[PDB]
């Protein structure tokens, strides 16, 4: 495969890609790449280019934990689209090393999901969704430096940002320009 | 309803695919018209793409069985089973309007029938008996020999109303009797 | 019911796809209206996208066969088979409201018909006979030559009511007779 | 049944998708009401998402053709064929309740129509003729120029009842005549 | 039939999904009851999950348009369009049994509507006009301000019968009038 | 795979291909190829042959940002079809190095998409679609040198160009002829 | 894969195959093979055996432009079936080097397609289809040496040619016989 | 793949296989194998084992032309089933080198297909089907040495042959027996 | 693939497997393996382990002819299931070298199939099915040493055999026991 070939060739250069919807499989692939790059060299930056339409939070939680616990500083790059888990994993990068390409579009919105089962099961899912939303909003407030109330009021629905708007909000720290 | 109104006028419509349900409807109509008046001629208008051979033979048997004569008037098309039913009418009273179609070919199976080779041999002998019975019916109704019917219905033999009259499927071409 | 009420007013609606079932309904209505009064003109309102050629020829044969004249009034669209049936009306009494459509082209097969090359050759000769019969009907009903119909119905020839009157499909454009 | 009860009250419901079947039902109802009393105004309540252009022109031709005036009252929405049929009513008697919708845009093809480039060119010229005929109908019924209709119906032009009255689709907004 | 028996008792059932067909049935029933007696109050029992906004506005316009007062009694659920229609009743005669539901939120599109960005902008402005019209209707019928309706119907605002009476959707909670 | 083999062999010669609909996966493959070619040699041209029926803007935005920020001068080649994001990425090449093959067909139309959700969600999608359309039209005006009003009036619907028509409009700079 | 293996082994011998319906993917594969063979040796012939039931014009336009602009002389070989874009790309070969196998069947007919959208969109598609048909017919007149009016009158519907009939018309220049 | 592996290992021994329905893809694979074997050694026999339920005539025409135009003598081997295009390509082998395994079943019948489109299109397809049937029957008469009228009368429907029956008719020249 | 790997490793040891339904593709794979093993060494036994639920006769005819015409003695091994074409190809092995594993189940029944088409086509299919059934029954009588009438009376329907029952009937010659 040509795509896997160029992906492994850029993995040898410590450049990983979040190029699809963040499901558990792609998440475990990204965490395996991060763990491999941390085992190779724990002092060199891991470049994570994110072009993702979102995905699972659990998956995003796994990628985020692998990003922070790896001794390398994870430099995230908003490439075109960062929505939901993309933006969350983009802002999850190291402070001072989170970048957005000058025409990337960043979509921050409340976690979305589904309820099913009996009334007690849906109530339990409600407690879990509330805890998930509070954790995601507290983490986004930690990343962007914004208050958690502004995070929740803005991510109540689909909230869009350009490169400069995300730089002003706090998802990224610089805008790569030549 | 026009169908019931023409049913009081002794007119039956063979207008759908010839399956067992349409066959039983046609047989019930024929038996009712026979019980009503066994001397008055039952008019059967035929615009049908045909269907199964067993329903074909059922309608043919009921048309020959009723005491009333069967004036079969073909309109548009009488393919497969409807052409044999059109020839199955009373001799001298088989009609077709000039732009009607008459499609006569050997009976075929609708799809694939699976099974062991003995069951396939039985089904093949049965469809050969169907072909021979259709050829015998067309030979006894059109005046031709069964071998000529066998070569002609080997493939799709398509005739007009005039061509069916020269072939013997009908005995008269019905002119347009419009007053103007 | 408005359809039955206009059926007592001698009005038939060719308003659905022209298949064998709709063909037999139209033929039953025409035969009932002919048995009722063979002198009063049968009005046939035509808003149909057409269909099979055999049902087309069945309805044409029944319209020419009934003793009553057929005033075919095209509304909206007389496409494929309904345009030939619209031209199949009584000469001098073929009407169409000014924004109606008349689509005349050569008959086509609905999908793919498989088989051996001899059966495909037979089906091709049959659809060529269908094309020639449609061209002959339109030539005898519109006053044109069959070759002009052959070049025109080579592809989708689409005409308005005025264009169909100059073409000969209808004999009169019906004005809006609203009192206001 | 409420539909038949209002049909005795001279009220027609254009309440479904405007296809050939609904078109023929509306035309049959209009012709029955015209044969009953050609002076009393036929009320047509219009709550429809539209449909084909040929059925649109059929209903328009039948509404203009009947001797009775057509009071078209739009309820809820008159998109596509409906809005042109709503403007197709008798001038001075075109109504719409204040929260009704009027969606006017150029006619489109429902899906993809395949074929050779000559057939595609013919279909394109035909849909251009449809667009021009719809623009001419709306220009003759709303008092505007066909070019203004062409720019406005280039995309989905959506109007309220007041906006349709200023546009000319209706001649009066009907107030709520509740006694309380 | 119980529906017709209660229709003679001036009772209408808004019991299915509010689409154009159910809208036209409700409008026909309302117009029949208005033509019968324009002073007697039309009872509309509402157990519906809602539907389109255009059918919603059609039923609302017809309820406000008829000379008879509309006593809307919500049973089970008056959700989406059915809730706005419940508030659309005559002031002082809007009822709901104590365990009924009232779901008010902004109108949404059933699925995905594709097209160019100008057509998407037009559809977005149209659904914004739908949201504003629903908020204006609920503000004029519940006594609240349109901004409070805008924040409340931003998401699924679900109320009981008492909560809808304090909200203003209904004017009275109907007690259980069982004799025992 | 033979197709992947010849694609990697032309990638070794710095010739990449946008040969399908521009979705996020093909976009990340193209950006990985661009990043690899920039890491190999940042002074040699990257030839991007575009035969695409369009696709996602986000994907096109990612490819465009990777093209510009790449030190290499991205020479785009309109090959047969350049529709929507194909023409956007074709005109996104370096000025003086954007080419069209003499029988390529270039389609420039307003971005297309879909609205869903509640009325506030569709209104938010309307703001986002307006910003996306304004950004795409400003970028096409930057590429072709045409005014943005002419860009919006022409790309209101499907706007077709031949090789010479696109050379006159400004999507490409030369027409390759032998 | 055995098929890809023999395809690459014949690509090493400069023999490419148009063996399926001409869609954009197979077209980009063929253009990549042509560009690779031109980069290897620009003076040796590229043999393109065409067994195709037709396909896309934009795809055929891309293959045709890659064939002409290729320094190498593209020797086309009508192998069994050359329909629509197969015959267009067969006649697109170098003059004097277009061949037909003695029992190949060549089908030339007006381009086909579909019309969708609003009336203005279908009118725009009508202008584009007219330009496409005129360009294809002018190119077929350039290839076969026939007048464009004869091309349009013959390709109004399905027009069939044998090997000798296509040699007389001008799609090929010789009939390979042993 | 094991099947592709043994196929390439027998291709190295100049043994090719027509083991499926003869469509355009398998036909181009077989023609590529024939061209490769002719480029390797033009004096050694190419063994084509045919176990095919039929397929496309064009595909069969392409395979046949590649068989006769390759300088090698194509020894065909009826292996189990040779129906339609299988028997046509089996009898297409070199005279004196066409073989049938002692229990192969050979099915010769008139070409089959379908008619579609308008009446002029179906008439054109009728001329093309008549020319195709006449060419196939003349070629089968050339192969078997039988008159063309006997070929057409026998292949009017499904005509079955065993090994000895096909040896007597002329599809093969010897029956391999040990 | 692990399955293809162990299959090729046992093919190097001259052990082939009929492990699925006997269709034309698996049949051509098995005949290619037999031809390869005969080209490698024509004096060593080819072990064919058969675990098959039946399949095509033509396919079975091809496999059978390849088994007999290969100079190697084909030792068949009834492994678990030998139904229909499995038992036909199991009994098709060399006399004295046909084996059944002690718990294999062997199913011999009349050939099955399907009729379609017109009455003449179904009659032709009837002649062909009769010839096929007579040939299969004569071959099974040749293998098992039983009279052909007993073969036809037993294989009129599904006829089941254990290892000892098939040894007594004649499908195999020994029962492998340790
Ligand atoms: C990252 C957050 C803040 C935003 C969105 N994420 C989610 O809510 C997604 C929704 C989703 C994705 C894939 C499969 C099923 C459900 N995350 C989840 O998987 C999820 C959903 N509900 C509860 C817990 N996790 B994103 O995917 O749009
Ligand atoms: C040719 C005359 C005798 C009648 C033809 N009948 C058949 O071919 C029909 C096929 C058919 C078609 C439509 C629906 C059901 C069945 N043949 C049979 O019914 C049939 C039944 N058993 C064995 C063999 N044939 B007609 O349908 O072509
Ligand atoms: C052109 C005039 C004469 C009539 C046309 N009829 C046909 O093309 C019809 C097919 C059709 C088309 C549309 C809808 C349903 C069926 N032709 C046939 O029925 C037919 C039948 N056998 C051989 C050839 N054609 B019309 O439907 O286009
Ligand atoms: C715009 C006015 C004039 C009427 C519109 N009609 C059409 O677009 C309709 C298509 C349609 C739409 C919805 C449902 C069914 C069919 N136009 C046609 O029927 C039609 C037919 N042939 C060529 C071109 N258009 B309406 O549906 O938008
Ligand atoms: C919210 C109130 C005002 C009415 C709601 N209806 C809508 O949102 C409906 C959609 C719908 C919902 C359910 C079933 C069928 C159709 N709105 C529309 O019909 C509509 C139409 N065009 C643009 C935007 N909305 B209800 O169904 O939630
Ligand atoms: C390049 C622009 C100007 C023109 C065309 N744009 C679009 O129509 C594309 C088509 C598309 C592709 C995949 C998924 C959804 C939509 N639009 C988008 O990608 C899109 C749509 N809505 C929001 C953001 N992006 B092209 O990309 O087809
Ligand atoms: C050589 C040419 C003139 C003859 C034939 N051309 C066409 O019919 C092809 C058929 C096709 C293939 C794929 C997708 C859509 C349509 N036409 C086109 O490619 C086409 C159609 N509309 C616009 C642009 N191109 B062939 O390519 O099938
Ligand atoms: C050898 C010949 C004479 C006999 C048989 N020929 C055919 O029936 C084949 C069957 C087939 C295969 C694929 C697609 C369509 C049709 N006919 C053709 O290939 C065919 C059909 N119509 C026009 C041109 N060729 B065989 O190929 O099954
Ligand atoms: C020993 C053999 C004869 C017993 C069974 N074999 C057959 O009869 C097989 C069953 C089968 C398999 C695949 C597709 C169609 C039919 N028959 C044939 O292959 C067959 C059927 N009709 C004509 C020629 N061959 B076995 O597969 O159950």
């Amino acid at each position: 495969s040509l795509t896997d070939s160029v992906y492994e060739r850029l993995l040898s250069e410590r450049i990983i890609f979040l190029g699809s919807e963040v499901n558990d499989e792609i998440a475990n692939r990204l965490c395996a790449q991060i763990l491999l790059l941390a085992a190779e060299d724990a002092s060199k930056d891991i470049s994570l280019y994110i072009n993702s339409p979102g995905g699972s939070i659990s998956a995003g939680m796994a990628i985020y934990d692998t990003m922070v616990l790896a001794p390398c500083d994870i430099a995230t790059y908003a490439m075109g689209m960062a929505a939901s888990m993309g933006e969350f994993l983009l802002a999850a990068g190291t402070k001072g090393k989170r970048y957005a390409l000058p025409h990337a579009r960043i979509l921050m919105h409340q976690p979305l999901g589904g309820v099913t089962g009996s009334a007690a099961d849906i109530a339990i899912q409600a407690e879990q969704f509330a805890v998930i939303k509070k954790e995601m909003f507290r983490l986004n407030a930690e990343f962007t430096g914004q208050p958690i109330e502004r995070i929740e009021a803005d991510s109540d629905r689909d909230r869009w940002f350009t490169a400069a708007e995300a730089l002003e909000y706090g998802f990224v720290d610089h805008i790569i320009t030549r | 309803n026009p169908y019931n109104k023409l049913f009081e006028e002794r007119i039956i419509f063979l207008g759908v695919q010839v399956d067992d349900a349409s066959a039983n409807d046609i047989m019930a109509q024929l038996l009712v018209l026979e019980s009503l008046d066994p001397d008055r001629d039952i008019t059967m208008y035929i615009n049908s793409p045909g269907g199964g051979f067993t329903s074909l033979m059922a309608i043919y048997d009921t048309m020959q069985y009723v005491r009333a004569d069967i004036q079969t008037v073909c309109l548009g098309q009488a393919a497969s089973a409807a052409a044999v039913l059109l020839a199955a009418g009373t001799p001298g009273k088989r009609m077709a309007l000039p732009n009607a179609r008459v499609l006569i070919h050997q009976p075929s199976l609708s799809g694939v029938i699976q099974g062991q080779f003995s069951d396939l041999e039985i089904q093949a002998a049965e469809i050969e008996r169907m072909r021979t019975l259709m050829e015998t019916t067309l030979a006894r109704h059109t005046g031709k020999d069964a071998g000529v019917i066998r070569k002609d219905t080997d493939r799709d033999k398509i005739l007009t109303a005039e061509e069916a009259k020269d072939y013997g499927i009908i005995d008269t071409v019905l002119e347009y009797r419009k007053l103007s």
